[PDB]
């Protein structure tokens, strides 16, 4: 992975970052609200008389257990559109509120019911807002809506004219039920949401977790904040999830960052050994999946720790480094230099009856290379 | 009469826990130092963007308020109760005295004459703070009480005030009123404007501090 | 930019490299921060400890000397500047030297300075008697080393009282050090807070666009957020460059002051302190070094008349170091900056000339 | 960058603390223009004449 | 319609606005070292003798 | 069709570019540090003694 890291075959002395350590999540576990009435839709979907287009009705869906996979595969629908999420991953997710908004239009007025359009129907009869979230169902039903001679009961607002609609009208003149859901949140506790399945609960491994929406992966642990009857879970400076409460059992739990740091790699050089040692970075040693030791920079795997100090060859850190000495590698802390206590008195001197003359060098950079590019070429 | 609240009038924003973290937002807020009305013991007030609204006593006048748009039929309108029993809340279409109250035998309840098409019903010194606020067809309560030591003052200090309900409703408001017990054997009312202010959480979460961004040079 | 989502991770993959650079930026300064500080502070070969008796001709160390009771073997004056000043993909670096290692490092050329003088930069440390040192550094003033050993325990109590007050003043002034510190906090912060910002998409959640939103359209809003995102990070790595250059420049400016009035007694003015610079002492500190500069600076002058020469049997004489001086009625020679007159006599004057080119010369 | 529109500014919040960086890094060279010159020049404790 | 192209001046203006205030830092960093020389000038040329 | 395309490519192109500037830049500032003060050792060192 060094080599791979610095392209290249031989990699010389050194201290090179590689990667990014990382501990694995164990399960999924599932945390729902109990489970009780689907919610009964085969009363917005199954109604015997709908409702104008210029005065549309409003349900508020509410508490429940929605499946929206009865609508989405019922085939019988002749426009399933979702905007703010496709259809599949409706019964995975939880809102605060559904709203469901039905009536009928002609067959080809259907394509302004969409974010964003202009039209007799979407100017002022009914309008969505330009970032709307749910799906816009529609089916043709001339059977139940059009009748002989002319079904002058529905208007719309052009102040208001009628549908004439007749059952030998070519499609596109023919009545089509439109009903629009409209999936809010607001910013309560929670509220309806997919079924799936839910289940038990774990502690002190990191884990894969869902609480009713908030999808996520850590360890989670027993709390100890003061919570509210309001304030669920409480987030950290800098805007991360950090605490959730379970939603059976009420109790808040804390959500830690699985272990995770980087790893280095320490090698004498290619051209002197293959041995290598591995640094975790702060890592606790105890956590990692011989010589196993612990440092202040991380655990250490690979080279043993010695009790002598030399001079520092590869630097580990805190005062730690290594070299391949004692044939192997090995840690220690660096030595400063020898010691050296000076005669001093208050009537010694110390004079000097020779000299030599020392030369030495140093070296400095003058001038880099002129390099130009043609930035429409490039 | 008109009286200057101080500090008066922080509400939790929303859920989600917190702590020490000077967090700045921008709400519908009642301002620092405000001209607040002063109403002794009454009449059809504005709504117009959210109240506040506290009130003083040991025994029990203050007995709730009325809202909507024209207070009456011909539209829809709650109405939120409270006898000796406990809190009704309620929404039909009523028909409701100009001058509506309650007695105190204690024999009471001269509020309306009509109870038609209700979409929604429920049932079961001093300082109680209130704000009433109505956003998306929601309309939230958040509310406070405190002991004072003075008996009907409006007094000093900083409490901040926590979400009670949450309706459903999609009612629109335009006017309010208020309901008092009579005899027969003091209560402010602020506005919300939209502010910026900054508030100082505690370890525990909860608010002890803020401040009014747009006072002076200062804040 | 990611957060652990393949999703993520794999549109990155098609920016190339600029994460590899961002790295390579990053690691580049890092390994300059220890080379900062072994320029500074290894300027010995020898560890040098001071005797265990310390009789430096009235001079007291005590305050600047390590300090065994105390944490990390530091001095008293090295305590009083220690106490004056888990993310995601974000982690800090350990330093290589240790703030034990520093400290014994100022140590060694502390002990080096009270006992060789300047004798140890340049080559083995040779003993010389403190007061005998001090009259070196009076010479290289210009001053005499009579009026240092003549006037030993004045010299000796003022610097032992103005020690004392560098104490007082700093345990009642670190903005420069706490300014580098609040910077690169203020900077990590603000990175920190750019991930929950949406650069025009529908969150700041991948695990919200990921979640309501099919696998290929999620490619437009993932986008959104991974331009921003890197747009950040690259932000903060170029300030960095820029900061770091800036520490560069100071480093280097404090191992030039640690080779020239730690090691030496510095001629340039106003470069070792404020006056005529005698000595200096290193201290470390929590990311810098302070210097105590000792000077030496004239007081209560006095004015007298002067002649540029002295005619006598028809010749002009001129001072062989000094300035010819009149009390009123008598001329004298002093030294130029203390006062001490002396006869005029054949010994201190030398000739040139007879008496008439110079413009000024008086008669005696 | 928007410059009295209103469409722009609300767009522009979108993109956190870019703004207030720029302000701060100019801040900082204008305070330095400053003590430049205090340090070239004001190197004198009295005005001598 | 509008937001699409609003989006584009204002990721266009942003950008120059940075490399502006970018090559400001860079050159506020040279003028800093001209007068820290000038300041040694001013010491030891003009407050002594060289 | 061709032109949403190339503008990706455009603009991917120009920010390696301007990076690469950049960082020139920075270490230009470098090395004229190291040429002064190879200057001031040459008039110090070779010129006089110091
Ligand atoms: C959902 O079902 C669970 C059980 O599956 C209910 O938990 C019970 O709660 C009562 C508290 O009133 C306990 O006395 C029971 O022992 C619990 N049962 C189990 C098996 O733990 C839970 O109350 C149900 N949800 C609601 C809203 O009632
Ligand atoms: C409305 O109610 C009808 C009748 O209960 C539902 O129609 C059923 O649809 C399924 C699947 O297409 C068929 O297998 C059944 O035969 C239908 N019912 C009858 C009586 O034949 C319809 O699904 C309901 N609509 C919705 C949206 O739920
Ligand atoms: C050097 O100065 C120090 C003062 O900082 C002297 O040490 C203190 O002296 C006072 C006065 O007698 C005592 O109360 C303290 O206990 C001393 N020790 C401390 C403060 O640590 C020290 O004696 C002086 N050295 C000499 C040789 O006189
Ligand atoms: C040196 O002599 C001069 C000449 O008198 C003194 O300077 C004068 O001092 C008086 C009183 O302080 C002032 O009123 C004059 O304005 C000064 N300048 C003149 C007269 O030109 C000076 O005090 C003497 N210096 C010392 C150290 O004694
Ligand atoms: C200048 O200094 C001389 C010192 O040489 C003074 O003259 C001597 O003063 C002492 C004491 O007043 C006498 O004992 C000597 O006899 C004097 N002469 C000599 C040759 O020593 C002189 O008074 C001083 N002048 C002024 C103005 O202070
Ligand atoms: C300094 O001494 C010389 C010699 O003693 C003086 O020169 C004499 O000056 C007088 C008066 O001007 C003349 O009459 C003599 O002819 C000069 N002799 C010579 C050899 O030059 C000189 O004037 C003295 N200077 C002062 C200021 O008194
Ligand atoms: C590298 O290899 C060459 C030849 O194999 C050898 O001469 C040289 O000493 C090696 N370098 C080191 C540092 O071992
Ligand atoms: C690692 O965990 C063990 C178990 O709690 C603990 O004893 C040890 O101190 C930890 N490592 C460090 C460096 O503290
Ligand atoms: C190093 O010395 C210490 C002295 O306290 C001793 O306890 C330890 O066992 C030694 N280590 C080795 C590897 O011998
Ligand atoms: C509140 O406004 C009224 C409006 O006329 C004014 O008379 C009164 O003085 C104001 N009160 C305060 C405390 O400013
Ligand atoms: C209190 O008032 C409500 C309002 O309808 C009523 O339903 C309730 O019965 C009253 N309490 C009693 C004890 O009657
Ligand atoms: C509301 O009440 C009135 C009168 O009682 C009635 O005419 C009307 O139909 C009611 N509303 C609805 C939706 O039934
Ligand atoms: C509230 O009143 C306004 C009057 O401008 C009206 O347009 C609006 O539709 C009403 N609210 C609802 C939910 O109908
Ligand atoms: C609440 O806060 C107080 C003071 O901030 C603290 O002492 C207490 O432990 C906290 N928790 C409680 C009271 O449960
Ligand atoms: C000094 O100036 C005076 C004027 O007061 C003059 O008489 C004298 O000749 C001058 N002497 C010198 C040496 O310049």
């Amino acid at each position: 992975e060094t080599k791979c890291t610095l392209k290249s075959f031989t990699v010389e002395k050194g201290i090179y970052q590689t990667s990014n350590f990382r501990v694995q999540p164990t399960e999924s576990i599932v945390r729902f609200p109990n489970i009780t009435n689907l919610c009964p839709f085969g009363e917005v979907f199954n109604a015997t008389r709908f409702a104008s287009v210029y005065a549309w009705n409003r349900k508020r869906i509410s508490n429940c257990v929605a499946d929206y996979s009865v609508l989405y595969n019922s085939a019988s629908f002749s426009t399933f559109k979702c905007y703010g999420v496709s259809p599949t991953k409706l019964n995975d997710l939880c809102f605060t509120n559904v709203y469901a908004d039905s009536f009928v239009i002609r067959g080809d007025e259907v394509r302004q019911i969409a974010p964003g359009q202009t039209g007799k129907i979407a100017d002022y009869n009914y309008k969505l807002p330009d970032d709307f979230t749910g799906c816009v169902i529609a089916w043709n039903s001339n059977n139940l809506d059009s009748k002989v001679g002319g079904n002058y009961n529905y208007l719309y607002r052009l102040p208001l004219q009628s549908y004439g609609f007749q059952p030998t009208n070519g499609v596109g003149y023919q009545p089509y039920r439109v009903v629009v859901l409209s999936f809010e949140l607001l910013h309560a506790p929670a509220t309806v949401c997919g079924p799936k399945k839910s289940t038990n609960l774990v502690k002190n491994k990191c884990v894969n977790f869902n609480f009713n929406g908030l999808t996520g992966t850590g360890v989670l642990t027993e709390s100890n904040k003061k919570f509210l009857p309001f304030q669920q879970f409480g987030r950290d400076i800098a805007d991360t999830t950090d605490a959730v409460r379970d939603p059976q059992t009420l109790e808040i739990l804390d959500i830690t960052p699985c272990s995770f740091g980087g790893v280095s790699v320490i090698t004498p050089g290619t051209n002197t050994s293959n041995q290598v040692a591995v640094l975790y970075q702060d890592v606790n040693c105890t956590e990692v999946p011989s010589n196993v030791f612990q440092t202040r920079a991380g655990c250490l795997i690979g080279a043993e720790h010695v009790n002598n100090s030399y001079e520092c060859d590869i630097p580990i850190g805190a005062g730690i480094c290594a070299s391949y000495q004692t044939q192997s590698i090995i840690a220690y802390t660096m030595s400063l230099g020898a010691e050296n206590s000076v005669a001093y008195s208050n009537n010694s001197i110390a004079i000097p009856t020779n000299f030599t003359i020392s030369v030495t060098t140093e070296i400095l950079p003058v001038s880099m290379t002129k390099t130009s590019v043609d930035c429409t070429m490039y | 009469a008109y009286t200057n609240s101080f500090t008066r009038g922080v509400y939790y924003p929303d859920k989600v826990f917190r702590s020490s973290v000077l967090h700045s937002t921008q709400d519908l807020f009642l301002p620092f130092f405000s001209n607040v009305t002063w109403f002794h013991a009454n009449p059809v007030l504005p709504f117009n963007d959210g109240v506040y609204f506290a009130s003083t006593e040991k025994s029990n006048i203050i007995r709730g308020w009325i809202f909507g748009t024209t207070l009456d039929s011909k539209t829809q309108s709650l109405l939120i109760v409270n006898n000796a029993t406990n809190v009704v809340i309620k929404v039909c279409e009523f028909q409701f005295c100009n001058d509506p109250f309650l007695g105190v035998m204690e024999s009471e309840f001269r509020v309306y004459s009509s109870a038609n098409n209700c979409t929604f019903e429920y049932v079961s010194k001093n300082l109680r703070e209130f704000v009433f606020k109505n956003i998306d067809g929601y309309f939230k309560i958040y509310s406070k009480h405190t002991p004072i030591n003075l008996v009907r003052d409006l007094p000093q200090g900083f409490s901040a005030l926590e979400p009670l309900v949450d309706l459903p409703i999609g009612i629109n408001i335009t006017r309010f009123q208020t309901l008092l017990a009579l005899h027969r054997s003091a209560y402010y009312v602020g506005y919300l404007q939209p502010r910026t202010f900054l508030l100082k959480y505690n370890e525990n979460g909860t608010i002890t501090d803020a401040v009014d961004c747009a006072l002076d040079p200062l804040s | 930019i990611c957060g652990d989502s393949t999703e993520c991770s794999n549109l990155l993959l098609q920016y190339g490299s600029f994460c590899t650079q961002l790295n390579r930026a990053l690691t580049g300064i890092a390994v300059e921060q220890d080379k900062n500080t072994q320029e500074v502070f290894a300027q010995v070969k020898q560890i040098y400890k001071t005797p265990p008796i310390k009789d430096f001709g009235g001079f007291n160390f005590s305050q600047i000397l390590p300090d065994p009771s105390k944490p990390s073997k530091r001095s008293f004056i090295e305590d009083l500047l220690f106490n004056k000043v888990k993310f995601n993909g974000l982690t800090v670096l350990p330093p290589l030297l240790t703030d034990e290692m520093i400290a014994q490092y100022t140590s060694a050329l502390l002990a080096g300075t009270i006992t060789s003088g300047w004798t140890f930069g340049a080559g083995a440390a040779l003993q010389i008697p403190f007061a005998m040192q001090m009259a070196y550094r009076f010479n290289g003033i210009g001053v005499t080393q009579n009026v240092l050993y003549e006037n030993q325990k004045l010299i000796a109590n003022q610097f032992n009282s103005a020690i004392g007050k560098i104490q007082d003043s700093l345990s009642s002034a670190l903005g420069k050090l706490q300014d580098v510190v609040n910077q690169n906090a203020q900077a990590l912060n603000t990175l920190v807070k750019q991930l929950s910002s949406n650069f025009g998409a529908i969150s700041s959640v991948l695990n919200d666009i990921l979640s309501r939103l099919d696998p290929p359209e999620a490619e437009v809003q993932i986008d959104r957020l991974i331009t921003g995102r890197l747009q950040s990070l690259q932000t903060y790595v170029t300030q960095q460059l820029i900061r770091a250059a800036e520490i560069r420049a100071s480093a280097n400016l404090a191992a030039t002051k640690m080779s020239e009035c730690v090691l030496g007694q510095s001629k340039r003015v106003d470069f070792c302190g404020k006056g005529y610079h005698l000595m200096s002492f290193p201290q470390s500190a929590p990311h810098g070094v302070v210097f105590l500069h000792v000077t030496y600076v004239p007081a209560q002058e006095k004015n007298f008349t002067t002649a540029p020469a002295i005619c006598h049997d028809g010749k002009a004489h001129f001072p062989r170091e000094g300035v010819f001086v009149s009390n009123g009625t008598h001329w004298f020679v002093t030294q130029r900056n203390f006062y001490e007159p002396q006869i005029i006599t054949t010994d201190n004057t030398f000739v040139s000339g007879n008496c008439d080119v110079v413009i000024g010369i008086v008669n005696n």
